[PDB]
C-alpha cells in the first residue's frame, strides 16, 4: 500500500527526470533553435537590405 | 445490432495486483505504469531520432504537442515557465498514456489467468490512472513542488499570503491554506475517480448489449481522459502561479 | 426489498438532473455567441463540446453507479 | 410493500425533470439570436437539435430504468 | 396499501416540475425575440411549437406512467 | 393509514412550483417585450394566454390527480 | 397518527412557494420595463395583476387542500 | 411521538427558499430600475411593496400552519 | 429518539437556504446598480437594508423553531 | 426556559377577564391619545416634533396614496389612516415595553381577521362602486376562455385579505416568540440588536399592510 | 436511534447550500461592478464584506446547530 | 441491509446536481466572453479551467464518498 | 446501522451542491468582467480567489463534517 | 473470456470509426506543421 505508493512515486520521478533531461530539454531546445533561426534570419534579411 | 450473446457477466474491483511480489511488492498498477513509461521513452527516442531538424517524420507531432504545452504554460505565467515546464510535461503524455490503453482489446480482461475458476487470475493491467496510489503520489509531488516554488520565490509571500493576508480582524489565511491543502487531495481524488469510472462504465454498460453501446462510451471516455490530463497539467501551473501571485 | 431499487431510481434521476439542466445553459450560451460574433464558430464548437463532455461525464458517473447498485 | 412502484415513479420523475428546464433556455437563446439576425438560420437549427437530443438521451435513461423495474 | 398512491403523486409531481419552468422559459424567450422584430413570427412560432411539443412529451410520459400505475 | 394524505400532499405540492414560476417567467418576458415595443402588444396578447394555458394545463394535471387520490 | 400532520406540513410547505419566486421575477420584469419605457402604464399593470393571480392560484390550492386534509 | 415535531419543522422550513429568492429578486429589479431611471422612484417602490405583500404572505402561510400544526 | 434534533436540523437548513440566497440576490442587485452609477448609492443602500431586514426576518422565522423544538 | 403561549381569543365571544390583546390595544390607544393631546393643544404655526409627526406621517401617507391612486386616496383615506397609527403602535407597546408578558398573576387571530374583514368590506363598498358590475368583469364573460381563472382571481382577492390578516398576526407573534427565546437563552435581545430588528420589522409590516390595502383598493379600481 | 448524525449532516449541508450561491452571486455582481467602476473598491468592497458577513454568519449558525448535536 | 446503497445513490445524485448548472454557466460565460473579444480569449480560457476543476473536485468528493461507503 | 452512511452521504452532498453552483456563478461573472475589461484582471482574479475561498470554506466545512461522521 | 472478445470488437469498431472520422484532418495539420518548418528553413536560406 504505502510502500507501493512510494515505489510508484519514485518510478514516476525517475521517468520524469530522464525525460526532462533527454527529450523535454532537447525537444524544447530544437524548437527554440528553429524559432530563433527564423528570427535571426529575419534580422539577416534586414541586414541584407 | 442484436447482441444475441456475449453478455456473460460483469465484475469490477478497486484495483488489481500483479506478480513479482517476492523480490519486491508489485501491483498490476506498477506493471501498467512501467509499460506507460517505457512507451513514453520509446516515443521520445523515436521523436528525437536523428534530431537534425527533420520535418514531419512523426517527430513533428511530438514537437507540436510540446510547443502547444509550452505556449499554454507561457500564457498561464512566465516566472517559472522554463524551470517548471518539464514538471508539467511529465504529467502531459503520462496521464494521457494512462487514459490510453484502457480501450485496448481485453484491457479489463488482460492477465486473467478464465471464467471457469478464477482462483488467482488477477487482471494484470490495472490502468495506472485507475489506481489511487499513482494519483495520490502525483498530487503530493505537485503540491510539494508548488509549495517549494512559492517558498523559493516569496518565502514571506507564501506565509504572508495566509498569515499576513489580513492581520487585522480576519484573514484570507487558514481558509486559503485549507483550500490549498484540499487542492492536492482534490487533484488526487480527481485522477482516482477518472479512468476508474471509465473502466467501470466499459465493464458494466458493455456487459449488456456490447454493440455500439461501448463505442460512444469509449469515445467519450478517451476525450474525458485527455481533458483530465490537460486539466491537471494546467491546474498545477495555475496553483503555482496563484502561489506566486 | 426494493430499497435498492429506490436507490437506483434516486441515483439515475438525481444524476440526470444536473447535466440535463447544465447542457441547456451550455448550448444557450453557444447559440448566443453564434448570434453575436459568429467568427468564433470553431472555438464555440470546441468549447461547447468539451463542456457537454464534462456534463455527460457526470451523467455517466451517475448511470454506471446506478447500474452497480442494480448489479 | 410496493417499493418498486415508488422506485419507478421516482426514476421517471427525476429523469424527466431535466430536459424541460434545459430545452427552455436552449431554444430561448437560439430564438433570441435568430430574432437578432436570421442569417445563421439552419446553422443554428442544427446547433439546437443535437443539444436537445443530448437531454433526450437522459430522458431515455429515465424511462428505460423504470421500464426494467416495471417488467 | 398506499405506496402506489404516493408513488403516483411523486411521479406526476416530478414529471410536472421540469416542463413547467421549461415552457415558462420557452414562452419568455419567444415573446422577447418576437418583440425584438416582426417578420420572423412564423419561424419563432414554429420553434415555439417544437418547444411545447418537446416539453409536453415528457409531461405525457410522466402522466401515462402514473396512469398505468393507476391500474 | 395517512399515506393517501401524503400522496395528496405530494401531488399538490410537487408539480406546482414548476408551473407557478413558469407563469412568472412568461409574464415577465411578455412585459419587457411590450415595454421595449408596444406595437407588438396584440401578438404578445395572443402568445401570453396560450403559454399560460399550457403551464396551467400542467398544473391542473397536478391538481385533478390529487382530487382523484382524494376520491 | 401524525402522518396526516406531516402530509399537511409538506403540502403547505411547497404550496406557498410558487408565487414566492413568481412575484420575485414578475415584479423585476415590470419595474425594468417601466424604467425602460415609463410612458407605457396600466397595460403592464393589468398583465402584472393577471400574472400575480395565476401564480398565487396554485398557492391558494395548496393551502385549501391542506385545510381540507387537516379538518 | 416526535413526528408532529418534524412536521412542524417541515411546515416552517419549507416555503422559505422560494419567498427568500423572491425577496431577493424584487429589490434586485427595483434597484436596477431606479438606477436606470430615478424619476420613477415612487412607482418602483410601490410595485416593490406589493411584491413584498405577496411573498411575505406566502412566508406567513408557511408560518401560520407551522403554529397551527404545532398546537 | 433523536427525531426532535432531526426536526431542528431540517428547520434550520430550510430556513437558512432561503435567506442565504436571498441576501445574496439583494446585494447582487444593489452592486450592479452601484456599478452602473455610484450616485444613487444612498437610496440603493437603504433599499438593500430593507431587503436584508426582510431576509433576516425569514431567517428568524426559520431559526426560532430550532430552539422551540428544544423546549 | 421557554414559556411562550398563544393568545388566541374569540372576538365574537365576550372579552375574557385577562384580555391581554384588549389590554394592549387599550394601552396603545391611550398612548396615541396622549400624543395627540400633546400635539393638538400645544400646536403652533410651525411646530417642531408635535406637528412633525403629522407632516411626516399623515401628509406623507396622503401624498404616497395620491401618487399611487389620486382621487381614490381621498375616498379611502380613512381606511389607510386607520391601518396606520395602529398595529405598529400596538407592536411597539408589545415589544417588551416594561412587561413582556411577565409578572402576570395584532398577534390576536380574531383582531387580524376583523381587520381583514374591514378591508374586504372596503372592497365590497367602494371597489367597483364606479362600475357596479366590475366584480363580474373578466370573470366567466364572453371572453371567459382567456379569463377562466378570473373567478379564481376574485377568490384570491377574497383570500388576499385573509393573507393580510395572517401577515398581521404572523411576524408580530414571531417577534414575541423570538424575544421569549432570547430571554430563555442568551437574554438582553441577542448579540445583534434583536429588539431593534423586531421594532423595524413591525414598522415595516404595518407600512406594508397599509400599502397592501391601498394597492388592493387600486386593483379593485381597475 | 442514531438520528443525531443524520441531523447534523442535513443541518450542515442544507445550511451551507444557500450561502454558497449567495457568495457566488454577490461576487458576480461585484466583479461586474469592478469591471465597470474599479476605484469604488473603498465602498463597493465594503458592501461586499457586509453581505459576505451575513451569509457565512447564517452558515455559522447552522454550524452551531451542528455543534449543539455535540452538546 | 440496503440503506448503504441508498446512501451511495443519494451522495452521487447530490454530487451530480451540484456542479451541473455550475459548469453549464461556466462554459456559457466563457463562450460569451470569447464572443465579446477573441483577442483575450486565451487568458479567459485559462482562467475558466480552474473554476471547472473546483466543481469537478466537489463532484469527485461526492462520488468517492459513495465508493468509500461501498467499501 | 446504516444511518451513519446515509448521514455522510447527506452531509457531503448537501454541502457540496451549494459551492458547486457557487463556483459556477463566481467564475462566470469573473469571465464576463474580464472579457469586458481584462485591464483590471489583477484585482478581478484576486476577488475571484477571495470569493472562491469563501465558498470553498463552506465546501470544506461540509466535507470535514462528513469525514467526522465517517470516523 | 467473452468479455475480452467483446472488448476487442468494440476496440476494432472504435479504431475503424476514428481512422475515417478525423485522421485526414490530423494528416492535414501534420502536413501544415511540416510546411511551416520548411517555410522557416526556406526563409532562412533566402535571407542568408
Amino acid at each position: 500500500n504505502p510502500t507501493l505508493f512510494i515505489a510508484q512515486l519514485i518510478n514516476f520521478l525517475l521517468l520524469i527526470f530522464i525525460l526532462r533531461a533527454l527529450l523535454y530539454r532537447p525537444v524544447m531546445n530544437l524548437l527554440n533553435e528553429r524559432t530563433r533561426r527564423i528570427e535571426e534570419s529575419v534580422r539577416d534579411a534586414e541586414k541584407v537590405r | 445490432f442484436f447482441l444475441y450473446t456475449g453478455p456473460p457477466h460483469v465484475e469490477v474491483a478497486a484495483e488489481v495486483i500483479f506478480d513479482g511480489i517476492p523480490g519486491f511488492p508489485i501491483t498490476n498498477s506498477f506493471v501498467v505504469a512501467i509499460i506507460i513509461d517505457i512507451f513514453v521513452i520509446a516515443l521520445a527516442v523515436a521523436a528525437t531520432r536523428n534530431l537534425q531538424m527533420v520535418p514531419r517524420g512523426l517527430q513533428n507531432v511530438m514537437e507540436f504537442i510540446l510547443e502547444s504545452l509550452y505556449n499554454l504554460f507561457r500564457n498561464i505565467n512566465a516566472k517559472y515557465v522554463a524551470t517548471a515546464f518539464p514538471l508539467v510535461a511529465t504529467i502531459f503524455l503520462f496521464v494521457l498514456f494512462g487514459n490510453w490503453f484502457g480501450l485496448l482489446p481485453g484491457v479489463g480482461s488482460i492477465g486473467v489467468c478464465c471464467a471457469a475458476q478464477g482462483k488467482k487470475l488477477v487482471p494484470l493491467f490495472r490502468a495506472p490512472a485507475a489506481d489511487l496510489n499513482f494519483t495520490f503520489a502525483i498530487a503530493v509531488i505537485s503540491f510539494v513542488f508548488i509549495e517549494y516554488w512559492g517558498f523559493r520565490a516569496l518565502g514571506p509571500g507564501y506565509l504572508k499570503k495566509f498569515f499576513n493576508t489580513n492581520g487585522i480582524m480576519s484573514f484570507v489565511g487558514i481558509i486559503e491554506f485549507i483550500s490549498e491543502l484540499v487542492k492536492p487531495f482534490a487533484l488526487a481524488f480527481r485522477l482516482f475517480g477518472n479512468i476508474f469510472a471509465g473502466e467501470v462504465l466499459l465493464v458494466v454498460m458493455a456487459f449488456l448489449v456490447p454493440l455500439l453501446l461501448p463505442l460512444p462510451f469509449y469515445g467519450f471516455e478517451v476525450f474525458v481522459g485527455f481533458i483530465q490530463a490537460l486539466i491537471f497539467a494546467l491546474l498545477t501551473y495555475a496553483f503555482l502561479n496563484i502561489a506566486v501571485t | 426489498e426494493g430499497l435498492n431499487l429506490v436507490a437506483t431510481a434516486l441515483a439515475v434521476g438525481l444524476g440526470a438532473i444536473g447535466p440535463g439542466v447544465g447542457i441547456g445553459i451550455i448550448v444557450s450560451g453557444a447559440v448566443q455567441a453564434i448570434g453575436r460574433n459568429p467568427e468564433i464558430e470553431n472555438r464555440v464548437v470546441t468549447y461547447m463540446f468539451i463542456g457537454i463532455a464534462f456534463t455527460e461525464a457526470l451523467a455517466i458517473f451517475g448511470l454506471v453507479i446506478a447500474f452497480l447498485i442494480g448489479f
